[PDB]
RNA sequence: UCUCCAGGCAUACGCGUAUAACAACUCGGAUAACCAUUGUUAGUUAAUCAGAAUAGGCAAUAAUCACACUAUAAAUCACCUAUAACUUCUCUGUUAACCCAACACCGGAAUGCCUAAAGGAAAGAUCCAAAAAGAUAAAAGGAACUCGGCAAACAAGAACCCCGCCUGUUUACCAAAAACAUCACCUCUAGCAUUACAAGUAUUAGAGGCACUGCCUGCCCAGUGAUCACUUGUUCCUAGGGACUAUGAACGGCUAAACGAGGGUCCAACUGUCUCUUAUCUUUAAUCAGUGAAAUUGACCUUUCAGUGAAGAGGCUGAAAUAUAAUAAUAAGACGAGAAGACCCUAUGGAGCUUAAAUUAUAUAACUUAUCUAUUUUAUAGUAUAAGUUUGAAAUUUCGGUUGGGGUGACC
RNA sequence: AACUAAUCCUAGCCCUAGCCCUACACAAAUAUAAUUAUACUAUUAUAUAAAUCAAAACAUUUAUCCUACUAAAAGUAUUGGAGAAAGAAAUUCGUACAUCUAGGAGCUAUAGAACUAGUACCGCAAGGGAAAGAUGAAAGACUAAUUAAAAGUAAGAACAAGCAAAGAUUAAACCUUGUACCUUUUGCAUAAUGAACUAACUAGAAAACUUCUAACUAAAAGAAUUACAGCUAGAAACCCCGAAACCAAACGAGCUACCUAAAAACAAUUUUAUGAAUCAACUCGUCUAUGUGGCAAAAUAGUGAGAAGAUUUUUAGGUAGAGGUGAAAAGCCU
């Protein structure tokens, strides 16, 4: 079949998989946020 | 995130909604293969301590009335709703139980042998040698754990002092205190083994997934040459 | 493919997603899915009578602006409290216990308008 | 070998050279004969005598041993009662 | 107004102003007109559509028009007892030709209603070439075509071999199958509870094999005198003396049918597959107008023949030919241009897999001695650890050289 | 007689020196699907770094990585498949520019920071990550000029004949001579690689011994060293781009594989009443043609398979790489 359409948007999935609360739930996720803060990213998470 | 569905603390005769596993654990990984889907089923809380005297009552032999013998999705054997006093409780049904029958549950250890009527629960001391029994309990007051499948009967081989030898359905001999409670007769659905599944789809109804498609003595040095 | 930079508002997402736009709550949602508005929770505008009032939006360009002197605790204290204590000290009828006589408030509890923590809006 | 060491930034001696060869100050190197302690029961008497001797090294071997050791091993040592006292110098060498 | 086409309107999810008007005509739409583009201004209005007090007691009786029935896979708060409270409308969603595919992509995309009352336009203009694509028609013949009846047909019928029992499943993007699964049958493991197996218990569960069905073959189960006596057998005590024996493995030929986009074969019919091609229409082509890519490219003022040469020459040697430039066609050459192709060899380059490679191996599982406990007259049992021994779940590392293709033997 | 272009100088940056810091800069909102005014539901880093790599393999081992004053002792003692390599201490020396905020034989728009910006854009996510600007004192003087100047074109197509030139010639072409460049192949090119062209950028680096030039000289050196003409100082040296891999920690199941929960769809026609039959919707993908930078990074057009079930489909959740899932294709996990 034709590929390239693997993104099937869903806001509930997006915020649950990559959101603020998800990232702060684990120390590894908190370190992800710290790295993005040190780089200066405007968007720390979804 | 997996929470077991077995979270009900109070005994009831109301059927309980069961969540299926698929063979996974609380971790979420497969631990047992061949488990998936099937028909949705409801759990009926069985009571395996036949001699449970009712609340606020003395521990003496009592009788119960058989309301109905139902079909159990969760078991090979069939269950019977039995009523006595003001209490209803599900139990395992023997070979010949019918609706409206009366079954005894006795604490008394007969000094002499007690006549064996199928469906009545007596201590193994009361029973005479050779009587078929089912729903045996390893330890007094523990609750039935053995011979509770369809059609399975255990023979009471011997009694000496306060100990009896029970031959389990696998022919493995077990010993227990004669104070332990057993139910006379074999379990119902005596012809459960004669069933024919017939088609692959019927097994998938029962929550069984297909098997995988995937398809050691070491000689000692003296024998290594001669292998 | 999602937009990460735009704000998260109730217009976006599924119907189940809802959130406020910053309006203060005026009531409670009780059981039975019922909204019960509370009269006290609804702000009431205290509007004065403007009849006979001489102050208008603008001022004469010929009106002199004064020297800027922001009000301080000392300035307030001298204007209000100092004369009373000074007069009482000369008469000798002054004691530490009765500072409330001159306007001191030992505690803010029981006041409709508490200075700290503030319990009234602007 | 190590030309520039991490800690001191210097050349390093190959200690396996220092454990097998003697440098005379004139520039010569001494060594033993390989196998002089091996299987003496099957060697001829003349062969054993040849093995026991101390022998000099060639110009290329001397050049290699010079590269593999640092200057400390090339200095004058004034040992009292040195048995090689006379062999640190060359006499009547025209070349 | 006419000609023709036949998935439309809502909701969900998603999207985020693409909605509408005006003004612009730079950019965007693969061209114009016009705007889906730029700028400015506007917009989507809900108490019904949509989103957003406490403690006890307690339940046998599906659904399918639920009646009759049959079934098996066994299948959806309430109600009651007390306690507490004793009149309320704020907040949020609502536009659109829209989403996922780098694109105004012949793709992907759930539900309800309906099938034209809703929604749309295959042709920028012209011309009627070759080749290429698609549709229709065919004199006589009817598989003579071809690896093969592939494709097509005014046909769409019959039959048999091989394989697999069957319906299913699989290599997203070169394999859909004879492979995998499958009921049935067989082997092995396990006598037990509060997170899987399982709120289960040998007619159960797990691991794995294998078509079933019926029919054959028959490893095998000390001898001899008969429930019975001696010789054996096995143990001991010393060749003697005691002690003790107490249906079915391995296999096969096929239920024998049914079924199959499986692999072969045959007959009938049918035909432009072919003898042997043709005509017409559409697409493309070509001319005109607008817009405008790609691989590729040392430089080129870029010929033929014979020789030379690595099987090899537009360019070298010798003869010959030869005003200059376009347009449309052909594919012999430019070892024509592109791919992560094919084959072989090399590296003291990798990686996957398997073991009977070497080194290890508190993964498990056993044990022994300590240690620590209890008891015990030295014994038992146990065990937050240490040291051993046995298993090996795993881990790490390696693939010397000479040997047409190997096999082998050899050799260094 | 000029188009495309070209020219420019400062925005800032680099390395040191010095110096601890104490900046923690309206209201409101935010850990709930962050930035949503109030109760529901409790809250919490990691046991030893590994491997690559060196040992021309690899298996003990392999500086820094993994820091505790400079210089000397000393690359010495010691350690090491005693191999590759590793490597002290005792013991001597050191008041460091001091003062105040300084300095450059450092860069100048392909440089110097990635930076005009962690933005635009790309990715589900972790993450990756750009490009560019130029008038004058005044624009409240109409936005400046400057340059046969790059390739590319135009002004101005071509004229038998040939690596395109050279010798020439009165004469551009005619006549004569002449097998492109680089890299390799055996020193051989009609071989084989590489190059459309222009501009900018784009690859040899160290002092043990040796040589040359000087100071002083049985002594030389500004402490620790060498010395039977030595010793001290100077000068003189050893490239760039490119794998498949390996390990550690994060991020991923919105695709796909399987599972859990809650839901949905299946007309008509026959039937022994169903993993039955015919055939739509729907799911799949047999065969052929087209397409082959396509409409499409797997499609179109026909033709076909299943189509009440081991069916299909929707929403949310789950299992993660030493792993997961697998009706085993070593298939699938953006
Ligand atoms: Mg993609
Ligand atoms: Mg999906
Ligand atoms: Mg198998
Ligand atoms: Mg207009
Ligand atoms: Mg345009
Ligand atoms: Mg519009
Ligand atoms: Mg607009
Ligand atoms: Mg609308
Ligand atoms: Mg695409
Ligand atoms: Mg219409
Ligand atoms: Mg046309
Ligand atoms: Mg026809
Ligand atoms: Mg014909
Ligand atoms: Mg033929
Ligand atoms: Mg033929
Ligand atoms: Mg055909
Ligand atoms: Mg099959
Ligand atoms: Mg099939
Ligand atoms: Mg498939
Ligand atoms: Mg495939
Ligand atoms: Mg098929
Ligand atoms: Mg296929
Ligand atoms: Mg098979
Ligand atoms: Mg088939
Ligand atoms: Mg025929
Ligand atoms: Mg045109
Ligand atoms: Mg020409
Ligand atoms: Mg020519
Ligand atoms: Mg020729
Ligand atoms: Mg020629
Ligand atoms: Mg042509
Ligand atoms: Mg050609
Ligand atoms: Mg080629
Ligand atoms: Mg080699
Ligand atoms: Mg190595
Ligand atoms: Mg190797
Ligand atoms: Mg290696
Ligand atoms: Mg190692
Ligand atoms: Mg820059
Ligand atoms: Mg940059
Ligand atoms: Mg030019
Ligand atoms: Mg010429
Ligand atoms: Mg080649
Ligand atoms: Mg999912
Ligand atoms: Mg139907
Ligand atoms: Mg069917
Ligand atoms: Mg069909
Ligand atoms: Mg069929
Ligand atoms: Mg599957
Ligand atoms: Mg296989
Ligand atoms: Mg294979």
């Amino acid at each position: 079949r034709a590929r390239g359409n693997e993104y099937q948007p869903s806001n509930i999935k997006r915020k649950h998989k990559h959101g603020w609360v998800r990232r702060l739930s684990t120390p590894a996720g908190v370190q992800v946020i710290l790295r993005r803060m040190l780089k200066g990213r405007k968007s720390l998470s979804h | 995130k997996f929470v077991s569905w077995k979270s009900r603390t109070k005994y009831t005769v109301k059927p309980v909604k069961m969540r299926k596993s698929g063979g996974r654990d609380h971790t979420g990984r497969i631990r047992v293969h061949g488990i998936g889907g099937g028909h949705k089923q409801n759990y009926r809380m069985i009571d395996f301590l036949r001699f449970r005297p009712e609340k606020e009552k003395a521990p003496e032999p009592f009788e119960e009335k058989v309301v109905v013998v139902r079909y159990d999705p969760c078991r090979s054997a069939d269950i019977a709703l039995v009523a006595g006093g003001s209490r209803k409780r599900w139990i395992i049904a023997t070979e010949n139980m019918k609706a409206g029958d009366t079954i005894l549950n006795s604490n008394h250890i007969g000094r002499m042998a007690v006549a064996a009527q199928e469906g009545d629960a007596h201590p193994l001391g009361a029973l005479p040698v050779g009587t078929l029994i089912n729903n045996v309990e390893s330890e007094p007051g523990r609750g039935a754990q053995y011979i509770r499948a369809a059609g399975t009967c255990g023979v009471l081989l011997r009694k000496v002092n306060g100990t009896a030898i029970i031959q389990l359905p696998s022919k493995r001999q077990m010993q227990v205190l004669e104070s332990c409670t057993a139910t006379v007769g074999r379990v119902s659905n005596v012809n459960h083994n004669q069933r024919v599944i017939g088609k692959a789809g019927r097994n998938r109804w029962l929550g069984k997934r297909p098997n995988s498609g995937l398809w050691k003595i070491r000689p000692l040095p003296p024998m290594k040459s001669y292998v | 493919g999602a937009d990460r930079m735009s704000k998260w508002t109730s217009k976006r997402g599924p119907r189940t997603f809802t959130k406020s736009r910053g309006a203060k709550k005026t009531g409670i949602y009780t059981s039975d899915r019922k909204f019960v508005q509370i009269k006290e929770m609804v702000p009431e505008f205290v509007v004065p009578d403007l009849t006979g009032f001489k102050l208008k939006p603008y001022v004469n360009y010929r009106a002199p602006a004064g020297i800027d002197t922001p009000l301080t605790a000392k300035a307030l204290f001298q204007e209000t409290v100092a004369p009373a204590i000074e007069k009482d000290f000369k008469e000798g009828t002054f004691d530490a216990n009765n500072l409330e006589k001159y306007g001191f408030e030992p505690t803010q509890e029981g006041k409709l308008f508490q200075l700290y923590p503030k319990n009234f809006p602007r | 070998l190590t030309y520039c060491s991490t800690r001191k930034g210097k050349r390093k001696t190959v200690k396996s050279v220092v454990h097998r060869f003697l440098r005379l100050h004139s520039g010569l190197w001494l060594r033993r004969k390989a196998g002089y302690k091996k299987k003496l029961w099957k060697k001829s008497t003349a062969r054993k005598k040849r093995l026991r001797e101390f022998v000099f090294c060639s110009k290329t071997q001397s050049k290699l041993l010079d590269k593999m050791t640092t200057s400390f091993w090339k200095r004058r040592n004034w040992y009292a009662g040195d048995p090689y006292q006379m062999y640190h110098d060359r006499t009547n060498l025209r070349v």
